[PDB]
């Protein structure tokens, strides 16, 4: 499904993102905004035989397994299609996963490039929360 | 600023198909990041519930968590034979990770006063130049008991050395080792030895004594 | 199915450097994010820190400065090294995942300067022979013995009833272990009761008649 602004900040909150290793709840609702459009059932094929999944486009080579991807890493343990309900549960926990590397939300180029250094907090700031 | 998680009760006693609520608080706000884990004696950690109340496929249903922030309880709906052992809460919102300290399910029984029986030294330690006095109290419970050392009437905490046993798999009891280690001269220059108890099952102390001016 | 195990030195002496390693059988060592947690004594859990997928680390403060984790992705295998310890670092070791579903049994490592001390053992006797009751309790005072463990049995195992044998604790760098037995009034002293010690460690074993 395609959530509302407001609506996927409240749902991210309610699901632990807001300050999750340093990180404003701002930086993740731009960073979906910009990787889907808040799309939970947004995919995108890559030059390899590998698909970006989800709300934050989580890419299959290394993070989902899809049942089809030469070079599965499956470092969320999940399967790609958990990424595209549209209950955000498994997207968050992959990407709390992802971001507990060294190199934080640059995991997320489309964050790095759109939301990194900038006033985050306004992806938020209006929402009744 | 390392993120202190508080548990309580620090050690809780119910009888198997009772219900209960273990708590877990954080010193600043963790959203949903608490974790939930179970380890029994001679086991290593479990996890049972994740991100406050996800559940574990493969985790009794029995299992479920709650709360969001500060605040978190972890439930289980008639604690099992099984079930009795250490619970840690954990958080992962911030580095570094930090565990709470942990609460104690314990397996609910009759109280009974524990069974105190004291040692002198032995001749071959003395030989040796050493003296140690053992006190055992067996199979008492609650767990909660309080033991003092006396020589010639004052009270002597020096040289003294507990254990203590994991709650009993044969009768769910506690049992208690006491040692108060001196040389053999110290021991040589007194005379009433003397091992106290204090037990909820009465308001007088259990007293094992034994004089050296005697036997 | 992912299984781990953990595996070094179970003695480090004050100073030196203890070094575990957790081998990883399942899956590979580089499609995870692996922890090390120890358990102090006294329930007390500290999350030593965890290496990536990437092979970056996170390390936690307190331990900053004296930890090294690392991985061999050949081996399937990570490592755990803290250096200047000292016995605040004897604890029980664990390798888990980040995911927390997967543990290793875990392993104790001692730090100590101590060296392998076999024990004496001494008899547990009531004050001059005073049986009382019922019954009597004897017992058996394990003393002065490094490293742990020791097995302590009555009678070569005839007698296992009534018997609590205590965790050893810690008296000047040694271990002291008791355990007590009893028996019916009718049972001892008409009947010879016998502590029988083995310490692998120091290849000893011995007996004392109470």
């Amino acid at each position: 499904k395609v959530f509302g602004r407001c609506e996927l900040a409240a749902a991210m909150k309610r699901h632990g993102l807001d300050n999750y290793r340093g990180y404003s709840l701002g930086n993740w609702v731009c960073a979906a905004k910009f990787e889907s459009n808040f799309n939970t059932q947004a995919t995108n094929r890559n030059t390899d035989g590998s698909t970006d999944y989800g709300i934050l486009q989580i890419n299959s080579r290394w993070w989902c397994n899809d049942g089809r991807t030469p070079g599965s890493r499956n470092l969320c343990n999940i399967p790609c299609s958990a990424l595209l309900s549209s209950d955000i549960t498994a997207s968050v926990n992959c990407a709390k996963k992802i971001v507990s590397d060294g190199n934080g939300m640059n995991a997320w180029v489309a964050w790095r490039n759109r939301c990194k250094g900038t006033d985050v907090q306004a992806w938020i700031r209006g929402c009744r929360l | 600023m390392d993120i202190v998680l508080t548990q309580s009760p620090a050690t809780l006693s119910v009888t198997p198909g009772d219900s209960v609520s273990l708590s877990c608080r954080a010193s600043q706000s963790i959203s949903n990041n608490l974790h939930w884990y179970q380890q029994k004696s001679h086991e290593s950690p479990r996890l049972l519930i994740k991100y406050a109340s996800q559940s574990i496929s493969g985790i009794p249903s029995r299992f479920s968590g709650s709360g969001s922030g500060t605040d978190f309880t972890l439930s289980i709906n008639s604690v099992e034979t099984e079930d009795f052992g250490m619970y840690f809460c954990q958080q992962s919102n911030s580095w570094p990770y930090t565990f709470g300290g942990g609460t104690k399910l314990e397996i609910k029984r009759a109280d009974a006063a524990p069974t105190v029986s004291i040692f002198p030294p032995s001749s071959e330690q003395l030989t040796s130049g050493g003296a140690s006095v053992v006190c055992f109290l067996n199979n008492f419970y609650p767990k909660d008991i309080n033991v003092k050392w006396k020589i010639d009437g004052s009270e002597r905490q020096n040289g003294v050395l507990n254990s203590w046993t994991d709650q009993d798999s044969k009768d769910s009891t506690y049992s208690m080792s006491s040692t108060l280690t001196l040389t053999k001269d110290e021991y040589e220059r007194h005379n009433s030895y003397t091992c106290e108890a204090t037990h909820k099952t009465s308001t007088s102390p259990i007293v094992k004594s034994f004089n050296r001016n005697e036997c | 199915e992912v299984q781990l195990q953990e595996s070094g030195p179970s003695l480090v002496k004050p100073s030196q450097t203890l070094s575990l390693t957790c081998s990883v059988t399942g899956d590979s060592v580089t499609s995870d994010v692996w922890s090390w947690i120890r358990k102090f004594p006294g329930n007390k859990l500290e999350y030593m820190g965890y290496i990536s997928y990437s092979g970056s680390t996170y390390y936690h403060p307190s331990l900053k400065s004296r930890i090294s984790i690392t991985r061999d992705t050949s081996k399937n295998q990570y490592y755990l090294q803290l250096n200047s310890v000292t016995t605040e670092d004897t604890a029980t070791y664990y390798c888990a995942s980040w995911g927390g579903d997967v543990w290793g049994a875990g392993t104790t490592v001692t730090v100590s300067s101590a060296k392998t001390t076999a024990p004496s053992v001494y008899p547990l006797a009531p004050v001059c022979g005073d049986t009382t009751g019922s019954s009597v309790t004897l017992g058996c005072l394990v003393k002065g013995y490094f490293p742990e463990p020791v097995t302590l049995t009555w009678n070569s195992g005839s007698l296992s009833s009534g018997v609590h044998t205590f965790p050893a604790v810690l008296q000047s760098d040694l271990y002291t272990l008791s355990s007590s037995v009893t028996v019916t009034s009718s049972t001892w002293p008409s009947q010879s009761i016998t502590c029988n010690v083995a310490h692998p460690a120091s290849s000893t074993k011995v007996d004392k008649k109470i």
